């Protein structure tokens, strides 16, 4: 990420995610794991990356 | 460097400068049921 982060959204069916500040895979991973309540889609980040 | 086993050849990328820990981390994983530890043990003895 050159000078900033990826402030994007995710619309899974009806509801729409409003995540922000994505610089690495881990960041998006935490954003999904937190939003697990709203979005009924489990995420997983292994040691691989 | 390439890996052989269980029909899963994978050219592990070892850049110029990567420490032993990084090498161990990279070579870990892809090849099934294989592990890779790292260890740097070095002594020292000051002369006159």
């Amino acid at each position: 990420v050159t000078g900033g982060s990826l402030n994007f959204d995710v619309t899974v069916g009806s509801n729409t995610v409003s995540l922000a500040g994505v610089t690495s895979t881990q960041d998006l991973a935490d954003q999904l794991n937190s939003n697990s309540s709203k979005l009924g889609i489990t995420a997983s980040i292994n040691d691989k990356g | 460097v390439n890996l052989v086993g269980g029909g899963q050849v994978k050219n592990i990328a070892i850049a110029a400068g990567d420490s032993a820990k990084a090498i161990a981390e990279k070579m870990d994983g892809a090849i099934p049921n294989l592990s890779a530890r790292a260890r740097t043990v070095f002594t020292a003895d000051v002369s006159g």
